[PDB]
RNA sequence: GUGGGAGAGGGUGGUGGAAUUCCCGGAGUAGCGGUGAAAUGCGCAGAUACCGGGAGGAACGCCGAUGGCGAAGGCAGCCACCUGGUCCACCCGUGACGCUGAGGCGCGAAAGCGUGGGGAGCAAACCGGAUUAGAUACCCGGGUAGUCCACGCCCUAAACG
RNA sequence: CCGAGGGUAGGGCCCGUGACUGGGGCGAAGUCGUAACAAGGUAGCUGUACCGGAAGGUGCGGCUGGACACC
RNA sequence: CGCGGGGUGGAGCAGCCUGGUAGCUCGUCGGGCUCAUAACCCGAAGGUCGUCGGUUCAAAUCCGGCCCCCGCAACCA
RNA sequence: CGGGGGGAACCUGGGGAACUGAAACAUCUCAGUACCCAGAGGAGAGGAAAGAGAAAUCGACUCCCUGAGUAGCGGCGAGCG
RNA sequence: GUGGUUCGUGGAGCCAUGGGGGAAUCUGGGCGGACCACCGCCUAAGGCUAAGUACUCCGGGUGACCGAUAGCGCACCAGUA
RNA sequence: CGAGCUAGCCCUGGCCAGGGUGAAGCUGGGGUGAGACCCAGUGGAGGCCCGAACCGGUGGGGGAUGCAAACCCCUCGGAUG
RNA sequence: CGAAUGCCGGCAUGAGUAACGAUAAAGAGGGUGAGAAUCCCUCUCGCCGUAAGCCCAAGGGUUCCUACGCAAUGGUCGUCAGCGUAGGGUUAGGCGGGACCUAAGGUGAAGCCGAAAGGCGUAGCCGAAGGGCAGCCGGUUAAUAUUCCGGCCCUUCCCGCAGGUGCGAUGGGGGGACGCUCUAGGCUAGGGGGACCGGAGCCAUGGACGAGCCCGGCCAGAAGCGCAGGGUGGGAGGUAGGCAAAUCCGCCUCCCAACAAGCUCUGCGUGGUGGGGAAGCCCGUACGGGUGACAACCCCCCGAAGCCAGGGAGCCAAGAAAAGCCUCUAAGCACAACCUGCGGGAACCCGUACCGCAAACCGACACAGGUGGGCGGGUGCAAGAGCACUCAGGCGCGCGGGAGAACCCUCGCCAAGGAACUCUGCAAGUUGGCCCCGUAACUUCGGGAGAAGGGGUGCUCCCUGGGGUGAUGAGCCCCGGGGAGCCGCAGUGAACAGGCUCUGGCGACUGUUUACCAAAAACACAGCUCUCUGCGAACUCGUAAGAGGAGGUAUAGGGAGCGACGCUUGCCCGGUGCCGGAAGGUCAAGGGGAGGGGUGCAAGCCCCGAACCGAAGCCCCGGUGAACGGCGGCCGUAACUAUAACGGUCCUAAGGUAGCGAAAUUCCUUGUCGGGUAAGUUCCGACCUGCACGAAAAGCGUAACGACCGGAGCGCUGUCUCGGCGAGGGACCCGGUGAAAUUGAACUGGCCGUGAAGAUGCGGCCUACCCGUGGCAGGACGAAAAGACCCCGUGGAGCUUUACUGCAGC
RNA sequence: UCGAUGUCGGCUCGUCGCAUCCUGGGGCUGAAGAAGGUCCCAAGGGUUGGGCUGUUCGCCCAUUAAAGCGGCACGCGAGCU
């Protein structure tokens, strides 16, 4: 839980660093399982399609396993819990008895040294993975497939988790970390436990620069801009928003629901966070 | 103070070069015009 | 010491049923609520009353006492674990090892505070209805903190026998 | 050398004093309401929180120094 | 100087727009309930409508002048 | 066996402006212009009537003259034709 | 739904076609300016086709065309410095 | 036709004299029922301090047909981010 | 052609005027020559020395070297040159690139998309200042040299012979292979000292023949060894993974090592050997050649940021790829092939001169500007790349000579006074390094702090402590301690080196910005809140394909406000926006065909067309304030007066709460009172009558921070009373070179009038010989810019919206 | 005067008018003296330093013989700010 510093600088006071004692490995990662990556914020047109992005530490991309099922039945021992810079969570190194090594996103309370399996067979125990249909109702669960054999989409982020409310036909009813209630297909693998590194939400960046290390560049408000630039700008000596609050592209930003209406996905949802 | 001409022999060739022009219909036209005018150099000479 | 006892004593983890609220489904119609009487509110966009389903939070009816336990504050569905105090019996050990206690340390209802969660019912503040001379009240309809949980503070009380 | 003392500098404490400001005491017959004393006309008091011209109200918990009809 | 709304029983408001009649709350006065006062009940009274012209048959009402009232504007310099 | 690329202008096809004019400006004009693209050649396009359009008439296409600034079209404006 | 024509939605036919529907083979089908009848014209949904036409890098001939501030930007080692 | 200037991002390299301050941690002693803690040492943190290179451009003077189409002198900001 | 600030060209005026481009600086002797301040040589003097010296990369493109030249180019001169003419000059298997690798990106069989041109895209290919790879020290030329020569090493191909082995790749596996800060041990680079080794010579001017003075005391070097390091377990069994196959790698188990013990690689050292090798003196050099010599060739110390190197720790932001290389097997081959060693042979292309912090590059210039990497010695000052002087090396900045006015610039100093200067201490000055003493409010406990204020500071002799390296010894080097003394105005003796305090505003803070008039209180910022987004996410770019988002998944991502932290952020949902609403109303195409029309003999063809069913939207119903926003008026009242806790009445969706308030907001206004001052429109503290504060366009505070803006004191001053003198660079004079804007023409005076209303030019009068030089700016409505303000134009453009009308989007 | 007549204040340098602030000279006085009042003559000379504000102006402090008012493109930016 959250290293803190004395204020021997300003901004050292409220700054706060993650507790790494969970980390059993450091300075790997298994060199067999990871390439590199790049971006800039820019798309293939050389064009910024997401603003305020770049700088930030060089990163190696640890390749991780979002299908647990291709390996049904082969257990594995957990060799390490290390540091993934490309996500909120920590990755678990697991050696299979296959002699195969894979990375997994590491559940809260997964001990280095224990055994994990995936398949309809599996014990309901932290780290294991099953078709949703075979997890008992009420089980809190993470890394969920949205569609069968397509990979883990839902609840991957530090401290997230999901819950099985019940079952209907080929579908089980899930509460997502949004709180929305969703029907997910029975056949969808999911791995029991919550995601952990839960204390993630409590770090305090604490100085400007630390926000840069994460490759987030400064964010300038419409509010201080000229009219060419933004629906909020000009005339100054400040100003209220002078109109219903808008994005730079002009659509409204307090209240407007942007989810498409006619999505087939709609007949599989029952609730609200969006 | 630093000025607008900072020659670099490679930048010149990949920019205004002969295969640069040839690569794009705008540029093929550049040559076309340049050639039709009777230009001695169709494209900057870079050592 | 030995052997035995009663008990909401404290901590952790689970777990059960009643009820309230909301959501879905069925059925069904012209009211329902609420009061001293009303009004605000809710209701033909199908309410209330009825059955079926699901979600969730809080509190534990009878037993219950005019009872029990703890130093106090305090402690009440059920189960397990860890753990305190205390009474009895037998006369077995030590041999004055006692009492009290300025300071110190620790505990300490409710409210309140900090960072997370959770939020059904309740409900300061707030709004509306009514009463009144007026009502920044009492009654009624709404209702956010809070109430609950983890950690951390605060250290008050008709903390009373 | 030490040395009364003078000088320059920076602190401590104590008295007096100050536009204004806070509440307090006192003052034969001022204005506003009725909080308490009798179930005081909402039992009261209470720690704490919020609110309100004012006494006070309400929440939560607490104390009694409060309780012959009747369902 | 400018534009806009205004001035009505003691107070505060309607009525004027669209001519004919002046209305609502409080206050005031008379009576009542009460030991008494207020509350409350029953009754009354009070106004020429800023002022001076003008229009009409008739003017708070429509038009003009002056007096005041509130508001707005007074920029480039 | 053929294609590719180049050619002053000219030609056909795919796309296609604005200034301007309307004494402001939207329809309208400029204008199917400028320009970009593809193709063709020494030409290119067109071409042998499911045509004209009132005469029981003319007969493929293209180019000039005329018909004619006529029929018309038109914020029935400017103007187009 | 549009484009073309003089046709700007107009009585708007004709020619073309992006969408929907969707025939017949001579007694069949298209047109003559919405539509109807009559009377005429013509035979769509395959293709080719000289010449009369356009142009001028190039060669020639000619000039009430210039004569070095003209005439091409260049009479000259100019699309150069 | 331009990102050989200037702006941002991407890939891959390089640069930052010297001094100063002394965070966590560790160790040891004290402390206690076990703690929190305390002190000493070690340690070497930081959009920390002073200040060159480098990067700036605060104030003033000079320049003003300039050395210069933004320069010069003095001073001044940052200087492991 | 006379006018167009016309066009092209020529030539004037300013005018022998301003300048002649860093204030590092010159003097003489000799030489050459038609000609010399300016070329060559010597001597003296000055300037650079973390450079203004040397090397590399860009870029430049013969500028290089030499002979002959001086018309132009050179800011003067030129006999010189980077200039003209000519001739010469650049040498590589090992240095850099390429017959290697891959990075971003580019390109692109497959594929996808797009009217056309074209856009995309896996693999592949291309792409380097990154990975990989074999050369070090001398000598030589006028001019190239890791290139040629000398010497000692080395690499890859081809072929052969010997030995060895299941050989074999583009396929599997390993490796390559990685951050930032701190950093150990050993070395090397470099450097200082030496009484020791080698060396021409020197005794000056009072002294010194000296353990004097001055110069030098190295460099490369295979094998072997030695020291310091890097890397690295061995064997068996099992095996289902590493898209086939493995004997390899992964995983489980068993067995010995824990250690560099071996094996292995690299650094230094030493190494057969090769080579350098000063002062000074003679000569002769754009330059360097003999001797010194047969040179010496050694000890000590200092010591990297470099090396061993994938070293070590710590920390969080979590730190390229591919080949080379090794291994493993597959076909295929086992005659082959590969492996190790030796040997012969073969080893291509392009760069190579010269400039390179600049007179050769970018700036029209031989421009005080800009330009990436490496070396960058000595001493002294705490250290240091700082500063002063100085080595090697390089330079005196391509107009000079005089004079010693005003004035200007840059600099020095001043009686008494000390901010009186002024918008303002602007500017200058004070302060200044190190050591020691000491140090307040306040505080988020870190700070505030270099707070403030002080004391010390040199040289000499005496005694003494610990460290490093040697040995636990001297010597060398480092850090000190105590005592007695000497000198001056003064010891950080020159140079580099904070003035301080009180107190308000605003922004928490470090940061960022208007290149080139604003660095700020603006932007950013951690952090808070709202909102959207279930993932083929929302959102963005694109016609599309595709991409970003993100190889992310609600502890995430997008949008928007607010802007550390503290304490807080009230009321109004009427309008607007959004959100919810399965009824209702209306609503387009379409469906429907009541009825009506055209025409036909007619069958028919054809054209209308009411009911009714029929989306979104709008209306309607609610909700919603860290959504756009909004948060009253009049009148009365208390036993002095005043004032109004209280009441009355109109309107509202609701009437501004807490805080704060003459404010970055207050008009009246220099409000009133207090404070500070002899005096205070500012400043601070109050009051509240807030024209016209007020709670995330956030309210009130807040330690710390600030080249922000305001107020006050101390200190100190030429800021001032109030000026004076002095220095240098201009200005002036002489010789050389010689511009510019401007310019209707000029023979160009004052006053009072006049005049288109401000006259050298008209009237009257006055004054006035001709022509310059140095000076000052009153005038020529002086120069410059076809006024930016203002208006006009049915002129433009950027911006906004409940202007109009479209369009994209939904 | 818009093909440019730079705008407040300050500083510097002045010069002029007199409707005189002082000094000289006078008349009247409700002028005893001294000291004032008020008007007349008179432009020779003189007319302070400082606090506040950008200020002109004004208020204020300390003095003075006095602490004058105007003009000169609200004199003066090819003179400075
Ligand atoms: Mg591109
Ligand atoms: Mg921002
Ligand atoms: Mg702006
Ligand atoms: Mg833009
Ligand atoms: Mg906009
Ligand atoms: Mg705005
Ligand atoms: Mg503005
Ligand atoms: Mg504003
Ligand atoms: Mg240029
Ligand atoms: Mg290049
Ligand atoms: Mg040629
Ligand atoms: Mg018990
Ligand atoms: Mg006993
Ligand atoms: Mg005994
Ligand atoms: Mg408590
Ligand atoms: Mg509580
Ligand atoms: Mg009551
Ligand atoms: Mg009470
Ligand atoms: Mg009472
Ligand atoms: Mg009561
Ligand atoms: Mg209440
Ligand atoms: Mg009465
Ligand atoms: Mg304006
Ligand atoms: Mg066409
Ligand atoms: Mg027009
Ligand atoms: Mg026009
Ligand atoms: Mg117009
Ligand atoms: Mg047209
Ligand atoms: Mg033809
Ligand atoms: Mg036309
Ligand atoms: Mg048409
Ligand atoms: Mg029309
Ligand atoms: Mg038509
Ligand atoms: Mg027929
Ligand atoms: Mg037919
Ligand atoms: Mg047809
Ligand atoms: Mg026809
Ligand atoms: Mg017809
Ligand atoms: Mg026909
Ligand atoms: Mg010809
Ligand atoms: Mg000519
Ligand atoms: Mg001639
Ligand atoms: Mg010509
Ligand atoms: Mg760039
Ligand atoms: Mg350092
Ligand atoms: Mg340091
Ligand atoms: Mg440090
Ligand atoms: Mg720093
Ligand atoms: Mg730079
Ligand atoms: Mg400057
Ligand atoms: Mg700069
Ligand atoms: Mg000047
Ligand atoms: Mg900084
Ligand atoms: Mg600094
Ligand atoms: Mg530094
Ligand atoms: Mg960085
Ligand atoms: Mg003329
Ligand atoms: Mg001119
Ligand atoms: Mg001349
Ligand atoms: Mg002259
Ligand atoms: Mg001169
Ligand atoms: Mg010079
Ligand atoms: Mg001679
Ligand atoms: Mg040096
Ligand atoms: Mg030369
Ligand atoms: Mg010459
Ligand atoms: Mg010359
Ligand atoms: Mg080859
Ligand atoms: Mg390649
Ligand atoms: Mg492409
Ligand atoms: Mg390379
Ligand atoms: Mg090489
Ligand atoms: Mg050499
Ligand atoms: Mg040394
Ligand atoms: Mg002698
Ligand atoms: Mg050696
Ligand atoms: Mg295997
Ligand atoms: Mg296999
Ligand atoms: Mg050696
Ligand atoms: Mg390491
Ligand atoms: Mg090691
Ligand atoms: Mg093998
Ligand atoms: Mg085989
Ligand atoms: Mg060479
Ligand atoms: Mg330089
Ligand atoms: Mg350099
Ligand atoms: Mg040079
Ligand atoms: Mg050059
Ligand atoms: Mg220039
Ligand atoms: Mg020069
Ligand atoms: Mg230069
Ligand atoms: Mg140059
Ligand atoms: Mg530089
Ligand atoms: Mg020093
Ligand atoms: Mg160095
Ligand atoms: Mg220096
Ligand atoms: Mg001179
Ligand atoms: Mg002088
Ligand atoms: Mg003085
Ligand atoms: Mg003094
Ligand atoms: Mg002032
Ligand atoms: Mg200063
Ligand atoms: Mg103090
Ligand atoms: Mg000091
Ligand atoms: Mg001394
Ligand atoms: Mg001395
Ligand atoms: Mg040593
Ligand atoms: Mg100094
Ligand atoms: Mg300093
Ligand atoms: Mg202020
Ligand atoms: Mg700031
Ligand atoms: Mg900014
Ligand atoms: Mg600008
Ligand atoms: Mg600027
Ligand atoms: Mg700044
Ligand atoms: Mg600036
Ligand atoms: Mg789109
Ligand atoms: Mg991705
Ligand atoms: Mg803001
Ligand atoms: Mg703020
Ligand atoms: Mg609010
Ligand atoms: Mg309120
Ligand atoms: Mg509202
Ligand atoms: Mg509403
Ligand atoms: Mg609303
Ligand atoms: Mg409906
Ligand atoms: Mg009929
Ligand atoms: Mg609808
Ligand atoms: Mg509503
Ligand atoms: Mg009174
Ligand atoms: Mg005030
Ligand atoms: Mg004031
Ligand atoms: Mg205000
Ligand atoms: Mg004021
Ligand atoms: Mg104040
Ligand atoms: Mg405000
Ligand atoms: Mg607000
Ligand atoms: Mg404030
Ligand atoms: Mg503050
Ligand atoms: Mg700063
Ligand atoms: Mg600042
Ligand atoms: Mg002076
Ligand atoms: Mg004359
Ligand atoms: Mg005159
Ligand atoms: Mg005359
Ligand atoms: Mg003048
Ligand atoms: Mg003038
Ligand atoms: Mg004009
Ligand atoms: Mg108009
Ligand atoms: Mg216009
Ligand atoms: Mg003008
Ligand atoms: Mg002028
Ligand atoms: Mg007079
Ligand atoms: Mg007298
Ligand atoms: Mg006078
Ligand atoms: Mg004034
Ligand atoms: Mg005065
Ligand atoms: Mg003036
Ligand atoms: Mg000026
Ligand atoms: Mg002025
Ligand atoms: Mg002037």
């Amino acid at each position: 839980a959250v290293k803190k510093f004395k204020p021997y600088t300003p901004s050292r006071r409220f700054m706060t660093v993650a507790d790494f004692s969970e980390i059993t490995k450091t300075e790997p990662e298994k060199s067999l399982v990871k390439p590199l990556k790049k971006t800039g914020g820019r798309n293939n047109q050389g064009r910024i399609t997401v603003r305020f992005r770049g700088g930030g530490h060089k990163r190696l991309y640890r390749i991780i396993d979002f299908k647990r099922w291709d390996k049904v039945g082969i257990p594995a021992k957990v060799a390490a819990i290390e540091y993934d810079p490309n996500r909120s969570a920590r990755i678990a190194l697991l050696h299979y008895v296959d002699g195969e090594k894979r990375y997994i996103i590491a559940p809260d309370g997964l001990q280095v040294g224990q055994q994990v399996v995936a398949g309809p067979d599996a014990p309901i125990q932290v780290g294991n993975a099953l078709p949703l249909r075979f997890i008992p109702v009420g089980t809190v669960v993470h890394a969920v497939e949205l569609e069968p054999k397509k990979g883990a989409k839902l609840a991957r982020a530090a401290g997230t988790s999901a819950q099985i409310q019940g079952r209907e036909g080929d579908y089980v009813i899930l509460r997502l970390p949004s709180g929305e209630l969703r029907k997910v297909h029975g056949e969808c693998y999911a791995t029991v436990g919550a995601v952990g590194n839960a204390d993630h939400k409590n770090i305090v960046l604490g100085k400007a620069g630390r926000s840069r290390w994460l490759g987030r560049r400064p964010h300038v408000r419409g509010a201080a801009m000229n009219p060419v630039d933004h629906p909020h700008g000009g005339g100054e000596g400040r100003a209220p928003r002078g109109r219903p609050p808008a994005s730079p592209w002009g659509w409204q930003t307090k209240g407007l629901k942007t989810r498409k209406r006619r999505k087939p996905s709609s007949r599989f949802i029952i609730a609200r966070r969006k | 103070m630093k000025r607008t001409w900072q020659p670099n022999r490679r930048k010149r060739a990949k920019t205004h070069g002969f295969r640069a022009r040839m690569r794009t219909p705008g540029g093929r036209k550049v040559l076309k015009r340049r050639r039709q005018k009777g230009r001695w150099r169709l494209t900057p000479a870079v050592r």
